[PDB]
């Protein structure tokens, strides 16, 4: 047939609408390249690897939500709001209740859970980034500031600078310590 | 926002002690090397830029030991203070 | 079709004008002070946007090329 | 019928490079929509009458889409040492070159243009017709990237020589006296003498060169050969 | 259902036209973009997330405008123009009645105007307005921004970019005001009251 | 063509004169606090920078409304010859 | 637009008060350590910096808790100039 | 039919995820252009060139791997858990074995250890792209240590410091001495 | 068969990859970039004009080998292996035979193809320090005539690179080293 | 991580060595032309020496 499988090709049309934006995934992907601008790295690991293992990582509380719809299932039109209660205790966790309250005066409902949601994680992980462009303010400006203790006033101080940001990465081996703190918060 | 609060001054207060060690090494012997020559002057302008660069990888090589350590252990604590 | 890629490049390039005036002066002054390291675009690109809501240019463009093919009473 | 798609996919493969080098004619006056649209009406608007066909017809492009864009590269290298001289640009050691080069495609826009764009285009038919092996004559392609860089520096050199003679003068007024910082002196004044210079040969000299850098079908033969 | 497929392919091909020009989606979308881009980054979050949440917030002024025509809708002449009634009610709101007056001839109570006429003119009105309330997000960053950048000029550091040093204060200053969801409820408040 | 010519000459006359008070407004106290350094001996290299600060933000101070009534002067003109 | 010239000289206003304290106090030690090398001569180019650096991150000290409420008043005025 | 080319094309977008994360190519690509970020070059050799080398030294080694997996091909659904015994058994002698007990707390699943891999080949990039980066910070500043021993203050040394950056590079010849030795960290002769 | 068509689709996204990784445009497009370093103006010649003339400059050496393929023309896979020997008699004479045998004993087309491309970055970048080495003379030669003078603070970068610009135009530069890159693969004229 | 703390002090005392010997000696080039490529590309013979391998 071709409606039957059109229907399914509509269903991953909005697969990356739900996985890009009302899932975890919105809190994994920012730190990666938070942390890649942190460095003074342009583009060098790419955009396609940090979009791979944050969403190998984002599937890890995910599939234990999902599998209950695999569990569980004008009939199928009443049964999707019943159903459908496992997600809403992910969204209700993590999100702001007086966002929540906002959204359904302008159990709650699965549509106001979803920008409150989504809006909360931008914000912590931009409090997140934060901390993590904190120990590299100090070393761009101490690196920077020996060189005007002598006469190197025209020297661009990215290319010493660079291999201690690194340095000061691999020595707190900040990739796994980072996706390990990342899974703590969920489970 | 009181681990905002600390972690700002935190890291403007390891600036100044950071940027402050060498600086200091590289105007003792800058003024070392003027005050001595107040007797049998023969002054001239670029001779104490090269004795400061010894002088500020010299104890460069002293600190390096250090300087790792008390960014490593900063290092540790804002992200712990950002995770968890 | 090449007659009117000719026409809308004509006016394209009047259009130009006025923010490559802004952008000539702020790139002029941060060189008056010395702040050679620091790219005009996030300065200009507030003042550029004023031109352009005290003009209201949307009902300025819109209006005139409208008159170009129509006419009104 | 069915014949046309490979006929309108040979006369596309030649007018592409040349939409994708010239000023008023790449993607960022031309979205997506129309684009693939006026390309089929121009190519079947000048047909006279496989796959390394497609590659020799790109080839022809790309030498045609780089002789009728000679004369706003010229404009645009005029600009980025107009630009380099006054500052502004040496935080990679533009703003002012994109004016030049929007500036020459309208003046060259309006008298003439497309009219010796097309008979370019039109008599390129005329000697390189395909099936013929036509080539793009490889010994007067070695001094392209002269000719450019000449022609920008004789076009720019007062502006470089006033600059220049600004520059020992502020040199000489810190052998006086030491203490001026003379080098962020000279970088407030050089952004306004080369403007005021500019100002008093931008309107009877430069709307010439560009008609007279303009490369016209006359020359088509000392470009192109035919191998058959 | 073969004569209907192609009715809801259209239809899908349809809403993308219409959900991108005349409704809320347009003010919203700008305004993420522009105080993305006043922080100064480039690919954070995506263009993707930005265009989820702006859909999210933009049914909640739709919804309550599609269930009018849901329960409402040669016959099928007048049957749209009530259908869209609710809607063009909607649309007198948020344009400039001078503008769809020179679209109407190139009362308004006793008739109102053509649909064909007045949702140019909310294009028109909400990529203006969002244009306006887009310079004021950027003028609080620009401070932050001159300030570091004359403050290393004080000292003898002109070989210094301060995109490494203003990108830290950017997002604290957007976070100790509590940013991304002040400008939400302003938007929402902004149509919809509370 | 008479107009392209115009609107060019027009637009670098504009960046010329909008670009000249705050740029001899830095130039009379670039040079008078460095004739006070010959008087006086200073070896300070970064130390004009605080009064061109005050002189190029006082400077675009007392203007600030002046250059709005000159760029949407110029800016409505060349869209009437653009459209018209 | 009554607001919007508000708003921008509000702006311009901010700029010269923010970066004009910390410009004054590296104004006055590189005014004072020259008059200070002038007459006693010690000549050196990294003194002037060397407590150029601490009066900077003292006076940063003194004024981070400021800074943030100039800002944040300013900045919560704005939304509520563009929204409303 | 059409019923696999729906199952095909769906699957054709995921050929770079396999390369973006369960492959090498996380590790080629990354010295491969923080060598053009260590010499101070911008565009040189301009990558789309350098991600065609990283892929066709990553395409060698997958190689081996790819060719018995094609000859040994729910219940059917249960042929993939065996089939793919020699890709598993390669992301498991360069993961980090105590990362893969805390994914799988929450013979390993091959969704649990395939981040495991990529994050510790992301962390060996960064250590073999250090080790680079440490030779060229001295070349610097003895290029600034003698402009400052002479009376040339003001002028810049990174028009002195690259030409000695470069012909370090090619006495070394480091580009058949990293494509040498990255090959030899997988593979045997 | 739409598949067939889809083939098209195959080759219209990889051949920005084979010019990129097995065409000698892989060693103008380095030195092109690479005397424009030299110069010291980083906008001119714009590598819009740098990448016309050497991708124009490849389809004169592509051309006979391209040709030879057309005029000839694992059953009917066994047509192009032939094909493709007049691609596989370059690819021998400029890359070297430590590199041919090494990712084949741990000559094959999918063998030649990473020990081509890093024969031609070393190549290159050998020819682009010798073409360094005049600039260097030029800029130590001004900058030195004003620390004879009382010209010992002023910047000599905004004078070294006119006089290093109107001198490689004036001896003819861009139209040496386009000659002489050219006369090491085909014979030109 | 003793191998990231060998070749991160190597330099640093490459520095005090190399940049630091002139400051002594002027405190004459192509004697020191020689000096400096050879311990140049010996300390870059031996950190691939502890990269690669």
């Amino acid at each position: 047939n071709d409606i039957s499988l059109i229907a399914l090709l509509a269903f991953s049309t909005l697969l990356p609408f739900i996985i890009a934006s009302g899932t975890c995934f919105v809190k994994f992907s920012i730190v990666f390249v938070m942390v890649r601008n942190a460095l003074g790295l342009q583009q060098i690991p790419s955009n396609m690897t940090l979009n791979g293992v944050a969403l190998l990582l984002s599937m890890f509380v995910m599939w234990p939500i999902m599998h209950d719809a695999y569990v569980y299932f004008s009939s199928l039109s009443k049964h999707v709001d019943e159903g459908l209660d496992g997600y809403r205790d992910y969204l209700i966790k993590y999100s702001d209740r007086e966002l929540v309250q906002f959204f359904e005066n302008a159990k709650p409902s699965i549509f106001a859970l979803l920008p409150a949601y989504a809006l909360s994680e931008i914000k912590s992980a931009f409090k997140i980034g934060f901390y993590l462009y904190l120990p590299f303010v100090v070393v761009d400006l101490v690196v920077s500031s020996v060189l005007l203790a002598l006469g190197m006033m025209m020297m661009s101080p990215v290319t010493i600078s660079t291999p201690i940001k690194l340095v000061l990465f691999v020595a707190l081996d900040g990739w796994t310590l980072l996706s390990k703190g990342l899974i703590l918060q969920y489970m | 926002m009181d681990d905002l609060v600390f972690a700002g001054n935190k890291a403007l207060y390891l600036v100044l002690i950071l940027s402050g060690w060498p600086t200091i090494v590289a105007t003792i012997i800058g003024l070392l090397v003027g005050l001595f020559q107040t007797v049998t002057q023969l002054q001239e302008q670029t001779l104490p830029f090269g004795i400061k660069l010894l002088g500020v990888c010299l104890c460069l090589f002293l600190l390096s030991g250090w300087y790792g350590e008390v960014l490593l252990s900063y290092g540790r604590q804002v992200i712990f203070l950002a995770l968890a | 079709a090449l007659s009117e890629i000719k026409s809308a490049f004509k006016i394209g390039f009047y259009l130009y004008l006025p923010f490559v005036v802004v952008d000539l002066v702020v790139s002029s002054v941060l060189l008056a002070l010395g702040m050679m390291m620091m790219s005009p675009v996030t300065i200009s690109t507030p003042i550029k946007l004023v031109l352009f809501v005290a003009l209201d240019g949307w009902t300025l463009l819109s209006k005139g090329l409208i008159l170009q093919y129509m006419d009104i009473a | 019928i069915h014949h046309l798609v490979a006929s309108a996919a040979l006369g596309f493969a030649r007018v592409a490079p040349i939409f994708f080098f010239l000023p008023f004619l790449n993607s960022g006056v031309l979205s997506g929509a129309p684009r693939n649209a006026i390309i089929i009406l121009v190519a079947l608007g000048v047909w006279p009458h496989m796959i390394p066909l497609v590659l020799q017809e790109a080839a022809v492009g790309v030498m045609l889409g780089c002789l009728l864009s000679w004369p706003f590269w010229v404009m645009h290298a005029l600009g980025c040492i107009i630009d380099n001289q006054r500052g502004a640009t040496l935080s990679s050691s533009s703003e002012m070159a994109n004016f030049l080069n929007m500036f020459a495609a309208v003046v060259y826009l309006q008298n003439g243009g497309l009219v010796t764009m097309v008979d370019v285009l039109n008599k390129s038919y005329q000697l390189c017709d395909p099936m013929n092996e036509c080539t793009p004559s490889l010994p007067p392609l070695l001094t392209f990237i002269n000719q450019v860089a000449q022609n920008a520096l004789v076009l720019a050199s007062p502006v470089v020589l006033v600059l220049l003679l600004s520059e020992v003068f502020l040199g000489l007024l810190s052998r006086f006296a030491p203490q001026m910082n003379a080098f962020a002196i000279s970088l407030t004044v050089k952004s306004g003498i080369a403007v005021l210079i500019m100002l008093l040969y931008f309107s009877p000299v430069l709307p010439d060169n560009v008609l007279r850098l303009s490369f016209q079908a006359t020359g088509l033969s000392s470009w192109f050969y035919e191998r058959g």
